[PDB]
């Protein structure tokens, strides 16, 4: 039992963590713009980008080589969807580059962003842009 | 009662099958 | 001396039943020998021999019988009861009702392996105990005080706060002054909540490194629990006998324990004790209450503070009513006062503690301390019949010294029991707080205390 | 309020250097004894699974 | 407001303080590993000497057919390891019938074997194969290595000081 | 072997042989009718089977085919607006087959049509090579216009995709991906399969922070119930246990229903299939009936007593499924003590020996292992979700007594009891909560959510339950001494909890002012009961020390006009009269009342 | 397609115990299978296959085991389980507890022959029953009314007056034709020639079908007995549409049948001893009620009981009361102080009145109205409890007028007499004059358009 789950299922969900990290982080910036969140974010993108395959990740993780505390990915991997949703929320207008690094480091310097007023109000858009 | 009860039969089949298998010697 | 001998191996199952398993054509067979099982997709699970007769065995499995088939699952006998590895470096660590890791550590490194089951020490060695633990709590201390190596469980039912009790005790225990414990905690099919609120307050409180936890919670299984409390109790005696600790441990439902019992019991078709329960109870859960106290010659300790809840809130159940004839006393919390929104909900009047008589007064605590606690109890007892006929007669029946015992009654209640969950009285706060109660009355109302006691402490 | 938060944030910052540097000096010392020992202890293992003296069960009655 | 950020240290601490232990012991675990995976290759060493592997197949065969002790018994082997296995067999039956006093038969099976990558020994079953008994140096290094953790720790990283007493 | 034959038969219990290989709680197939069975014991080359079909007529050598799996559950679009029967046969697809009124023994329906075609939807940024994990939603299907069908991967499955579906109308037949791990492929359509007797996975559990809200007066403020919660809810006959269950059910915030009726009436299952259809909730300026997010399980007071069992397990793995798509669910289960009778049945029939009342001693587990799977959790997969369960249990003491084995172990689980009196069910005091035994254990989890949203609440909360306690104390010496000792503030408190107990505790459930009361409705009445009773009491406290001095039979004179109004309040209408109306109604009562007091 | 191979008959019996015979080499034994028994002074028994195993089987006699031995004895077996030849031609018939003709007639050409189990009506199919039918009778009709479809017994004691309120109600009974199925379980005669007079003296005899087991009839008859009538109640209901309505004379003595062949069997007891599944046969009997959707017939059931030292609480009318769709109670206080009929209304319930009365349905007051009725007989009752500590003289004047509510209640409601056959609405309007007893500030039930409209007349 590691966490809630079998170690199979948690070294199986730290692949994922480590894939959809990857998945965000080439639809915010399709063009490598925004290097202090790359750097930021380098342990886990050093995995992904290079050729790999998921039975390689799942050794590496089950050897401790690359970043497996499901706790610290999960923090980690909700700040990129919750940029991810504003800057998909804008879909015509776009951002100033400090303004989005701005918004990134208010939101990392967050207690619990789930609770953030920063989630409520992209809640809000996104119930205004589903209708539309 | 009825938990004193189901002990005798427990006890009965067991006397049973001892006795068969007495047969079966 | 090792068993350097190869393991047997069978595929002789002949009957699945409930906890369960049966197996025949075994080679010399030991009781409560270890089994390991392997099911036909892989799944490894464990198991202890109840029973031998001639080639046949049963087997009760700790993680359940789904999935088991009589034809392709598999058991190897181990040749050796349960052994538990233990070493100091178990504190700071978490291990489910099976001793398993938790906490995304590795396994024990033994430094020792020990029978769950401990050994029986000599009576001529143990060390009668007498170094009161001042637990912060006034209706603890003042009258139902504890004496480090004693067993004392809290008696409690569904619904009341006994976890916020035994949490406060954890926080707020240490010696009376005129050394800090380690502690074990044993978690029984508790919910979610409850092991989120002890792990969270360890965690808090900042104390985590000097806390060993085994959690079985209500969704892992019931076999389990079976030997969650002798791996706690195994883990204590290292680390109070040989590691020289004292040592505060904390069973949190022996409710769930018993029910467990009966599950295999019941499974074995055994006479039945009371309420269905097994005809053995009382010698089983002697040799987990008996394992505490001090020995000669080792500078360390076992304290045990077992909870119980009581269904339909009977003292008079089996569980309890067993519980009461091996523990040094008992501490009750009550629906009464709860309902109240009194806490503490401790009800003085049926709890008790059975070794205080000589953990306190002169040297020890303080010389009026019996004299207080014997009447406080007093005058709470009278203050209840008073209020029973008053709730008869009504008030214009009552004469001036019944409204002396009901306005005592209403003020120690407030005063005295009530306390709430961070507030730690020492003794000599509690003694006081007590005086200022026994100031209700004029001194020859006060007929417990000795003259003396009334001349040096009543006029302050 | 927000001298006390960075506060705490410089306090925790400087621990979790030294808890580091606490461990990497604790880790070092069990690879020192580890390397230090290996070898024996290998030389004790082996001769304890090369030597197998087979015996029958003690219960066992012709 | 206030009493959440000495919370929130409070936690923090806890945190630090317990990843800490847990990186310690993790470093024991994997020195640990790396111990037993040199006794496999140790052991494997023992094994291409062949003349040492048959003194060790003739215990092998001999102790697996002791804790049997069946009217009839399969022997099953490393394909590579056959000529071996025939020869400690047929030392091991006048030993067996001497010490027992009872018969045996004793077959190998040809028709199945241990897989390539098994390092080396045996397994033997009862006639019916529903019973058998696991002689493989791999089952022996385990089943040594178990029961010797508290005096590899002892060796490895010395005695607890705080353990006045062992009884 | 692949098949079994009947040795025995006995009520719902066969004993087969020839079952040589078949493993604990695999299902079979028992009789040349195919009977669903699960095994629930082994000897020899023996099996003993529990039966969820009737098994009259069954004869000894029929066929018991093996079946290498458990019980479980289909998984996928088709869900929400259907009914199932305990095992998750469709009954509306079973009525169109067999154009008849009776469930056929043995009948095969599968639990989810294959004929629908549904829209799908990919994801977006998933491409082939993507690595992809169990809980992973991959793509959303428009199951209908109040339920979004998230399509996520299984738990247990994993691995590189290597197909994935265009934008399209799909069968839940077709593959919409496939994916590989070991170099083995797996392919993948819009539907799962689940065991029922093992729990859904999570990422983590959690606190549990805001309230279900129900529309009751008692319940959403004396005693509170959270998203994630266990409630019991035991009485008597006649209590109101399915009312309370049904507007629950109608009326809350949770965004999928799941209800199960096990060993409870067939009118109350048609009950509902009448009136929630016609029912309607209000989202983006545009109506949706609340049978859009609902799904029902029946298996009736006459159906086959073991599939009572299958009926809670197949309603919670159904909740966990909604659960792990990041909804909020709320089960309901009709009567728990109908499944703790049912595992009675088979313990007799498999002669064990029993513990309280005949019941088998692992019946604790049972119920505690059951309501386990409520909560609040991070979900699995990395759209990074939350999502809940509560669970409602309806409890059935025989004789209504308490004491009862069910009750009694029940209430050792759950964290809040709504606690049934059949003496107010009788003056037709509904709901018939009694609020001395009745308690939440969440009251200090909602503390911040009042704190933020409703910051006067909590103070009328404590003020109430303090009235009706005092209350409680008065009335027993009343009943002896005969009221005329009273002081006039116990007159007044006495008067008030009546006022309290008739008008604010009560609803009737089918009429449309009280069919549903919101929070603000529900805190302005209690704001004005307790504002006029510190307002009598002060009247009374301030003057009984002079020659001329204020009563409560003055105040009864000076004020029953006010009386009127304060116990007329709950005839006000959620959606008739504005919540602006409403709330401007309740502050002209406290003008006209401090107008009367200002008067005396 | 009919079973055309031949029956085997055994003389292979190996036990007798209690109501049980063990037969042996018995040839694929079939569960539930009945078998006739021939004794060897020639006398005829039935018996149904309780349980079988290997080549065993035991069955239980349903005319019991004296006289039965292991080496005469002779049984023959059947095939098939219980089936019943139906047909439109029982209505005008009476038979015994086993379905044979006590009446003189001949035995029954079926129409088809059904199992005597039925089969319970899938819950999709169900429709919801609404259609109010008016007894006559006040304290049902306007507190507790009946929908045309629903389960309804009448809760009664040893020594009350419920058959005359049974056959009132099967007399008065319309919409505001049945056919009627009667069963009878362990009467005496005077009860089976109450009924049957009744029927014949008010002509309607010609749509009547009666079962009858008497207190001396064979007690396992008992158990199949209300099986029968259900299932000659569904083939009139669902096959022919008619609305049928059935009664059930003493499920108490059902009910004890049912403890007598449980404890028989050595089977789990559950309170008082009786059966531990009791709930669950129970539901089978009472489930069998209802409307169906496409068929325009209906079952409506009026099951009768004796509460045992009149304790509602008992296993027997406690199991039942969480089945039925409510309960109509016959008070013994009522009853001896000479109110006809004694219902109590506050144990009494109907769970499907709350959407069967109201606008359009009966008069647009009947909800409001009977509300605050209960609510006005609760606070009497409670007064009357006062008044016996305290006495008049401390009443208040609010008391008095609760007090004499009570009183007129009694008298204007709920007495009514034998034959007396009163409309909804003259219901609600003696309603009515009672309620106006108090000022319209005190019927706090009553919202104040209910008030307006219909309190000043
Ligand atoms: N809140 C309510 N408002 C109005 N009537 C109610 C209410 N609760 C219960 N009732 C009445 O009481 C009957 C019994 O309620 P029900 O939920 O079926 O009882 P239970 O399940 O406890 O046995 C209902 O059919 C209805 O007539
Ligand atoms: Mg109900």
């Amino acid at each position: 039992k590691m966490g809630g789950l079998t170690s199979e299922q948690y070294h199986s969900q730290v692949v994922g963590k480590i894939g959809y990290i990857a998945r965000c982080m080439q639809t915010i910036d399709p063009e490598n713009n925004l290097k202090k969140i790359r750097e930021d974010y380098q342990d886990v993108l050093i995995w992904a980008e290079k050729n790999y395959r998921f039975e390689e990740i799942l050794e590496a993780s089950k050897s401790g080589k690359c970043p497996n505390d499901l706790d610290a990915l999960s923090r980690r991997s909700l700040i990129l969807q919750e940029l991810l949703r504003l800057v998909s929320s804008i879909s015509p207008f776009k951002m100033k580059l400090d303004l989005i690094e701005s918004q990134y480091e208010k939101m990392k310097q967050h207690v619990n962003l789930w609770k953030s007023d920063y989630h409520v109000k992209l809640n809000q858009l996104n119930q205004l842009t589903d209708y539309l | 009662f009825y938990r004193l009860k189901k002990i005798q039969e427990k006890k009965k089949i067991i006397k049973e099958k001892s006795e068969k298998d007495l047969e079966r010697r | 001396n090792y068993l350097s001998q190869p393991r047997l191996t069978y595929k002789t199952v002949s009957g699945v039943n409930g906890p369960l398993v049966i197996l025949d054509h075994v080679k010399f067979p030991r009781y409560a020998e270890i089994v390991h099982l392997t099911l036909p997709d892989g799944t490894k699970r464990s198991g202890q021999v109840l029973e031998v007769s001639g080639s046949k065995a049963v087997v009760q499995v700790f993680e359940g019988t789904s999935g088991i088939d009589a034809k392709k699952t598999s058991c190897e006998f181990t040749g050796d009861i349960l052994r538990t590895p233990v070493s100091e470096d178990m504190l700071g660590r978490v291990f489910n009702g099976s001793g398993k890791p938790i906490d995304r550590g590795p396994v024990v490194l033994a430094e020792d392996f020990l029978d769950i089951m401990g050994q029986p020490i000599n009576p001529q060695c143990r060390i009668y105990p007498e170094e009161m633990i001042q637990t912060g709590i006034s209706a603890i201390d003042g009258m139902n005080s504890i004496a480090r190596g004693q067993k004392i469980p809290i008696f409690s039912a569904a619904g009341l706060p006994h976890n916020e009790i035994a949490a406060q005790i954890c926080r707020q225990a240490g010696l009376v002054k005129k050394e800090n414990f380690a502690i074990v905690f044993a978690a029984m099919g508790v919910n979610m909540e409850t092991a989120r609120f002890f792990k969270s307050d360890f965690e808090e409180n900042g104390s985590m490194d000097n806390v060993c936890l085994f959690l079985n919670l209500a969704n892992d299984p019931t076999i389990e629990r079976i030997i969650t409390p002798r791996l706690a109790l195994t883990t204590a005696e290292f680390l109070a006998y040989q590691c020289e600790k004292h040592v505060l441990v904390i069973l949190t439902d022996m409710s769930s324990y018993a029910e467990a019992l009966r599950e295999v019991s019941a499974a074995r078709e055994e006479v039945p004790g009371r309420r269905g329960f097994p005809g053995y109870m009382y010698t089983d859960l002697a040799t987990i209450y008996e394992r505490a106290g001090r020995v000669e010659g080792r500078n360390g300790s076992i304290t045990q503070i077992p909870i119980l809840t009581m269904p339909n809130d009977d003292i008079t159940h089996p569980i309890p009513d067993l519980t009461g004839y091996i523990t040094e006393g008992q501490i009750y919390v009550d629906r009464q006062l709860h309902n109240r929104q009194i806490y503490p909900p401790i009800n003085v009047l049926p709890s008790l503690s059975r070794l205080m008589k000589s953990a306190i007064g002169e040297g020890m605590t303080r010389k009026d301390h019996a004299d207080v606690s014997n009447q406080l109890y007093a005058c709470y007892a009278i203050g209840k019949d008073v209020q029973a006929m008053k709730a008869v007669v009504g008030e214009e029946a009552l004469t001036s010294d019944d409204l002396l015992y009901l306005e005592f009654l209403q003020k120690f209640e407030k005063n005295f029991i009530t306390q709430g969950p961070y507030e730690n009285r020492t003794v000599y706060e509690t003694l006081d707080i007590g005086w200022q109660l026994l100031r209700i009355f004029p001194k020859e109302m006060l007929k417990r205390i000795p003259q003396s006691t009334l001349s040096e402490f009543y006029p302050r | 309020f927000k001298a006390k938060e960075a506060a705490a944030l410089g306090s925790h910052g400087s621990c979790s250097s030294e808890v580091e540097k606490e461990t990497q000096e604790k880790m070092t010392i069990l690879q020192n004894y580890f390397e230090q020992n290996r070898d024996e202890v290998l030389d004790n293992l082996l001769a304890f699974v090369c030597d197998i003296r087979p015996e029958i069960h003690e219960n066992y009655r012709i | 407001k206030e009493k959440q950020i000495e919370q929130q240290k409070k936690i923090q601490m806890s945190n630090l303080m317990n990843q800490a232990r847990l990186k310690v012991l993790r470093a024991r675990d994997d020195l640990i590993t790396d111990l037993l995976n040199e006794a496999k290759q140790r052991l494997s060493k023992v094994v291409k000497d062949t003349t040492r592997y048959q003194v060790l197949l003739d215990g092998l065969v001999l102790q697996g057919l002791y804790q049997l002790l069946e009217p009839r018994m399969i022997v099953r082997c490393r394909k590579q390891d056959f000529p071996l296995v025939k020869a400690a067999v047929q030392k091991a039956i006048p030993m067996y019938k001497i010490a027992t006093k009872k018969d045996v038969d004793v077959q190998i099976d040809l028709e199945a074997y241990l897989p390539e990558d098994i390092a080396g020994g045996v397994e033997i079953y009862n006639g019916d194969r529903k019973i058998k008994v696991s002689n493989t140096l791999e089952s022996r290094l385990d089943l040594i290595a178990q029961q010797m953790m508290p005096e590899v720790r002892g060796a490895l990283f010395g005695a607890n000081a705080n353990r006045k007493f062992l009884d | 072997s692949t098949f079994g034959y009947v040795h025995g038969v006995s009520g719902p219990v066969v004993t087969a042989c020839d079952m040589a290989g078949a493993a604990m709680y695999e299902l079979v197939r028992v009789g040349h009718s195919e009977l669903v069975g699960e095994i629930i014991r082994l000897e020899g080359d023996m099996a003993t089977i529990q039966v969820y079909e009737e098994t009259s007529g069954v004869s000894v050598g029929d066929p018991v085919l093996r079946t290498g799996k458990p019980l479980s559950v289909e998984l996928g679009p088709g869900i929400m607006g259907a009914i199932f029967d305990g095992i998750q046969r469709p009954l509306s697809d079973i009525s169109s087959q067999t154009q008849s009124i009776y469930i056929p023994r043995g009948v095969n329906v599968s639990a989810l049509s294959r004929d629908i075609k549904w829209e799908f939807i990919p994801s977006k940024n998933l491409r082939v090579g993507s690595h992809i994990t169990g809980g992973d939603i991959y793509g959303i299907v428009n199951e209908n216009s109040l339920i979004k069908h998230k399509i996520m991967l299984p738990p247990r499955s994993r691995g590189s995709v290597t197909y994935i579906a265009p934008p399209g109308n799909y069968d839940a037949s077709d593959v919409v991906l496939e994916l590989e791990f070991e170099g083995v492929k797996e392919k993948l359509s819009m539907v799962q399969v689940w065991p029922v007797r093992q729990v859904r996975p999570v990422t983590e559990k959690l606190p549990a922070n805001h309230p279900l809200l129900t529309g009751q007066r008692v319940l959403d403020a004396l005693f509170p119930c959270v998203q994630g919660g266990t409630t019991a809810i035991p009485g008597a006959f006649g209590c109101g246990k399915t009312v309370i269950s049904q507007s629950l059910s109608k009326y809350s915030n949770s965004d999928v229903i799941i209800y199960v009726g096990c060993g409870e009436r067939g009118n109350e299952m048609s009950e509902v299939l009448r009136d929630f259809p016609e029912l309607t909730m209000e989202v983006d300026g545009k109506v949706e009936s609340i049978m859009k997010r609902t799904a029902l399980v029946a298996n009736t007071s006459n159906m086959p007593v073991a599939a009572r069992e299958a009926s809670i397990y197949t309603g919670i793995t159904l909740s966990e499924y909604f659960r792990d798509m990041g909804y909020h669910v709320s089960m309901m289960a009709d009567s728990t003590s109908r499944w703790a009778e049912a595992l009675r049945e088979i313990s007799g029939r498999l002669a064990e020996m029993p513990a309280d009342s005949g019941y088998p001693a692992y019946l604790g587990a049972r119920l505690a292992s059951f309501y386990e799977r409520a909560g609040r959790v991070k979900c699995l997969g990395n759209p990074e979700r939350e999502g809940s369960v509560s669970i409602v249990g309806a409890v059935s003491p025989p004789g209504g007594d308490f004491s009862d084995p069910v009750t009694s172990a029940t209430l050792g689980i759950v964290q809040v009891f709504w606690g049934l009196d059949k003496k107010l069910a009788q003056r037709k005091h509904f709901p018939s909560v009694n609020w001395l035994i009745s308690y939440s254990k969440y009251m200090r989890a909602l503390d911040e959510y009042y704190d933020k949203h409703f910051t006067e609440f909590v103070p009328l909360r404590t003020k109430a339950k303090e009235i009706l306690q005092e209350e409680e104390d008065l009335a027993e010496i009343v009943q002896l001494v005969g009221k005329a000792s009273l002081a006039e503030t116990d007159k007044i408190t006495l008067e008030v909890a009546k006022l309290i107990k008739d008008d604010f505790l009560q609803q009737n459930g089918y009429t449309p002012y009280d069919r549903f009361c919101p929070f603000y409705k529900t805190v302005g009445m209690l704001s004005n009961m307790i504002s006029f009773y510190d307002m009598a009491r002060r009247a009374v406290e301030t003057t009984a020390q002079s020659d001329n001095k204020i009563t409560w039979s003055i105040i009864r004179e000076h004020m029953g006009e006010i009386l009127y109004k304060l116990s007329s309040m709950k005839f006000k209408d959620p959606v008739k009269d504005g919540e602006a109306k409403i709330k401007a109604d309740y502050a002209q009562l406290l003008e006209d009342m401090q107008n009367a007091f200002r008067s005396l």
